[PDB]
């Protein structure tokens, strides 16, 4: 079947106007492929934006417009917004059929920055009985999105038993994300300085524990 | 107002079939057209099918003898069923409404069936209390946690004080160490609230339908 092309992702500032296009594989897009535009937000929450004949839903804001330019179908938004921060998926109508775009990753940048909040957990007695012990390093409330996790035990930087999440947005917009450090209960009893360093924006926050 | 609610295990073994049921509220059947999309990991939404208001259907042409999409209106319910599913049949499914012309757009979703196509068995979490490292100063605020380790496949939802708790709250996205899944939850509380009293995280894994409590006591 057709394969519906959009671009990749596009990065505006607020108060930008973009345009983000619809394409077809076998031929110019026209009104009888009733061009839908589908928005993503974190945590895969879909909500319709343009309709079929480029009506809005009631609440949609009025910056957002759907059309048609020349062979492809668009979306143009007048005006970015910070909340405009999604992905945003076409949807194109084949006689039988619909087909969605790869979708386009819409990137607002100038958000007010914030420094991450750091907490290092201790692992659980229940957790030693059955001679296993992992340390729970939580990052809280970051913008950018980037973040670098290191460990130290006793100040000697470690090599395995580390696992840190990508970074995914929190309700208020803000990035949260967690690293591990998986140990032995052994190697537990002997270190007593540990030591969750993180690194944002050339800055680094830390928080040690010691048994 | 308007809700379209999922339920579908989730666990499909190779060559095996998926059922999810998308129960609506706040609209009938009859009005509405209810469609079938995916997402996989590794891609954008895919298209599976759609049963129109007078009850009609269409579906995406390779699937045809593997998907069907049928309704009872009176239940206010809408069934997907697929056979034969395979690896690359691994994604979070939706149900979308779409109107008539001038209600047509996809405007509300259901939440998504997580759907983890493998040979693997379950396994529940192993759910362990995190209490602080060091002991609170006097009227200050504290901070619990909530180890949720090695489970398959995903979903699993983390509530405090059966839901009471929220505002504090923040719920990480999990890590996948070596074919197994592990994420965290904690919650801020201030120290007049612990640990003068119960603070409980609850732990639900849908997939193995395991509900396990943990109470947070001082280390
Ligand atoms: O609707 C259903 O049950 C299923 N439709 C199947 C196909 N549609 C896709 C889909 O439904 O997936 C695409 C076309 N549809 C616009 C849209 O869906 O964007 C409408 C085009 C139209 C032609 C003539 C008149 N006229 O007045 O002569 C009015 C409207 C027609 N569909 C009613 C409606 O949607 O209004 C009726 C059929
Ligand atoms: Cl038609
Ligand atoms: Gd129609």
């Amino acid at each position: 079947q057709a394969v519906v092309t959009q671009e990749s992702a596009l990065t505006t500032s607020p108060g930008e106007t973009v345009t983000l296009t619809c394409r077809s594989s076998t031929g110019a897009v026209t009104t009888s492929n009733y061009a839908n535009w589908v928005q993503e937000k974190p945590d895969h929450l879909f909500t319709g934006l343009i309709g079929g004949n480029n009506n809005r839903p009631p609440g949609v804001p009025a910056r957002f417009s759907g059309s048609l330019i020349g062979d492809k179908a668009a979306l143009t938004i007048a005006g970015t917004q910070t909340e405009d921060e999604a992905i945003y998926f076409c949807a194109l109508w084949y006689s039988n059929h619909w087909v969605f775009g790869g979708g386009t990753r819409l990137t607002v940048l100038g958000q007010p920055k914030s420094s991450p909040s750091v907490t290092l957990f201790p692992p659980s007695s229940e957790e030693l009985e059955t001679n296993k012990a992992t340390l729970v390093c939580t990052i809280t409330d970051f913008y950018p999105g980037v973040v670098t996790v290191d460990w130290k035990v006793d100040g000697t930087p470690v090599t395995q038993g580390m696992e840190t999440t990508q970074p995914s947005k929190q309700s208020n917009n803000k990035y949260m994300a967690s690293s591990y450090l998986t140990l032995t209960a052994r190697a537990w009893e002997r270190h007593s300085s540990y030591s969750c360093q993180v690194t944002h924006e050339g800055h680094t926050v830390e928080k040690s524990l010691s048994p | 107002q308007v809700k379209l609610q999922e339920s579908g295990p989730g666990l499909v073994q190779p060559s095996q079939s998926l059922s999810i049921t998308c129960t609506v509220s706040g609209f009938s059947l009859t009005d509405y057209g209810v469609h079938w999309v995916r997402q996989s990991p590794g891609k954008g939404l895919e298209w599976l099918g759609v049963i129109w208001s007078g009850g009609g259907t269409a579906y995406t042409a390779a699937f045809i003898s593997r998907l069907n999409i049928y309704k009872d209106n009176s239940k206010n319910q809408v069934f997907f069923e697929m056979n034969s599913l395979q690896a690359n049949d691994t994604a979070m499914y939706y149900c979308a409404r779409r109107g008539s012309y001038p209600y047509n757009y996809f405007d509300v979703w259901g939440q998504g069936t997580t759907v983890t196509v493998s040979s693997a068995k379950t396994t529940p979490p192993s759910v362990y209390p995190l209490a602080p490292g060091s002991a609170a100063q006097t009227n200050s605020m504290v901070t619990l946690g909530c180890l949720v380790k090695g489970y398959f496949p995903e979903p699993v939802t983390v509530t405090w004080n059966s839901g009471s708790l929220s505002s504090g709250v923040h719920t990480f996205p999990a890590v996948l160490q070596s074919d197994l899944y592990t994420l965290s939850s904690s919650v801020t509380v201030p120290s007049s609230t612990w640990p003068s009293e119960t603070v409980t995280c609850n732990v639900a894994h849908p997939a193995s339908s395991t509900k396990v409590d943990k109470k947070i006591v001082p280390r």
